[PDB]
């Protein structure tokens, strides 16, 4: 087995850049590791099942570089009902211009570009081997869910299946 | 042997020292991995910072054989030096090269100013955008028999680590070079995952690309984004899009003829080397709050010509610092965002 990345990535963060400019293999081949963790490949050399978990994180743009007010959100997507449906968070990271909010990404930007420090806030930034350990002592948690929570969690759901259910 | 395995990779300059035995080979005993300066050449150089009209003279000798173009060529001396290359505690790198994208109409000098930056640079690959016998400039896969395996050949692109390289015909590269510039240009690096290996590069490697229309001429009057014959993304990843026209006009075209028909090289080289080894600027308050006022004020051209991208803010500091560190100061000036906004008024407009 000589996979694409998805093999000898198996447990963990899988990243795609420029996801619209892709194609239909590509897609086809993503949507079945993200819907099922399972890749299974039958062809004249093998007829076998590779399982991997991955974390796809996606990164993608609009069909005209920015985005559309007047166009619907449907058509403003490229991507198909099946793929996004699959994807439970969708992120519209959308930029728009202000007058008081972008001075600080300016002020941001031009603190990190005039040395390496982080800006003087009453909290320091964490080293990634902390984090890292606190990951993986988190990863071994099973948490149980009560029934005051199911009881909040199935009325939500049925108020947001109508909300949804143009 | 046994002591000095761990010191050799390939891409890397390397100078060996050994043996040249025939039982034809060399017993390597001695690896270092890797133009002079005197004392003459320092008083030259410290003579020449303190006056205020250095830039556009230094900007004007680069290339005598070529007639007007000097705000296009302030550009190329501000990204043939460099920028600092910054690196952030516990976090991803900040991107400190340059790059620069020219279009226009392909009856001026661009195919020939890349010999000139090839001949004048300290280290320069040039490849011509088509052709690359692999999968690009990056790399490529090959079988051996001696092994019987799979070996990585590395075409470009990973060979200069700091330098840089030019890129011609753009408009014909493909999509596949296009994507991985797509992640040479953010990155400041590149990554590549293949049947086998999964791995990431990080060399430096500013960009200067020249590109053609598909129209072949292009005026004033047609717009400016369908003649580029490129997407928006390679936009915002191109920092500075230089557009030279050449409308036939009887009052201007009068002394190119006398012009062609009619400061040195060793001393510029000397000058970008230890601009870039010696002095790293910073920044000041009165340079900040301009560039901040500038970029506010663009972010105008949304409205009546071109996109305003985040990674523009990152642009116009940089070039800032280039001139700051042109005229060899410690920190950055208010001049040297001055005249970036110069700079962005003459390739925006």
């Amino acid at each position: 087995l000589e996979g694409g990345a998805l093999v000898l990535a198996d447990n963990g963060i899988c990243c795609i850049d420029e996801f619209d400019k892709m194609d239909e293999s590509d897609r086809t081949a993503i949507h079945e590791v993200m819907e099922q963790q399972t890749i299974s490949i039958s062809k004249a050399g093998i007829n076998t099942t590779l399982n991997a978990r991955t974390s796809i994180l996606a990164a993608a743009n609009p069909l005209y570089g920015r985005y559309n007010p007047r166009l619907s959100p449907l058509d403003n997507i490229n991507l198909p009902a099946a793929l996004l449906s699959r994807f439970d968070i969708l992120f519209l990271m959308l930029d728009i211009p202000s007058r008081d909010d972008d001075e600080k990404l300016a002020e941001h930007v031009t603190y990190v570009h005039m040395h390496n420090k982080q800006p003087d806030l009453d909290f320091t930034p964490v080293e990634p081997s902390k984090m890292r350990e606190y990951i993986a002592y988190a990863k071994t948690k099973r948490p149980v869910m009560s029934e005051a929570v199911n009881d909040y969690v199935v009325q939500a759901y049925i108020r947001l299946r109508q909300d949804s259910k143009d | 042997d046994d002591d000095l395995v761990d010191k050799t990779k390939p891409g890397d300059r390397v100078n060996v020292v050994g043996v040249f035995k025939s039982l034809t080979l060399i017993l390597g005993n001695t690896v270092y991995p890797l133009q002079m300066l005197t004392d003459f050449d320092i008083r030259n150089i410290n003579k020449l910072s303190k006056k205020k009209d250095i830039f556009d003279i230094l900007s004007q000798s680069l290339a005598p054989s070529i007639y007007g173009h000097d705000h296009i060529k302030k550009a190329i001396l501000l990204m043939l030096m460099g920028g600092v290359e910054k690196n952030l505690e516990n976090g991803s790198h900040l991107r400190g090269d340059i790059n620069i994208l020219m279009v226009g109409d392909p009856s001026t000098a661009k195919s020939q100013l890349l010999r000139f930056v090839l001949n004048t640079a300290s280290l320069a690959i040039a490849t011509t955008g088509r052709g690359s016998s692999g999968v690009g400039l990056t790399a490529a896969v090959t079988t051996d028999r001696e092994t019987g395996e799979r070996r990585l050949e590395a075409g470009a692109m990973v060979l200069a680590d700091r330098g840089v390289v030019c890129i011609d015909e753009f408009d014909k590269m493909t999509d596949v070079d296009r994507v991985a510039i797509h992640e040479v240009m953010e990155q400041q690096t590149v990554t590549i995952a293949k049947a086998g290996i999964h791995t990431t590069l990080n060399a430096r490697c500013s960009v200067i690309a020249a590109a053609n229309p598909v129209f072949g001429q292009y005026d004033v009057n047609r717009d400016p984004h369908q003649n580029i014959a490129l997407p928006d993304s390679l936009l915002s990843r191109f920092d500075l899009l230089f557009v030279v026209t050449d409308d036939i006009n009887e009052i201007r075209d009068r002394s190119i003829s006398e012009h062609v028909l009619r400061v040195t090289i060793p001393f510029l080289r000397k000058y970008v080397q230890y601009a870039k080894e010696r002095v790293i600027p910073q920044l000041t308050q009165e340079a900040i709050n301009v560039i901040v006022k500038n970029y506010t004020d663009l972010r105008d051209d949304n409205t009546k010509k071109s996109p305003i991208t985040a990674r523009t803010l990152e642009t116009l500091i940089r070039l800032a610092t280039a001139h700051a560190k042109v005229r060899l100061s410690k920190t950055v000036n208010k001049v040297d965002a001055k005249v970036a906004a110069n700079l962005l008024r003459f390739a925006l407009l």
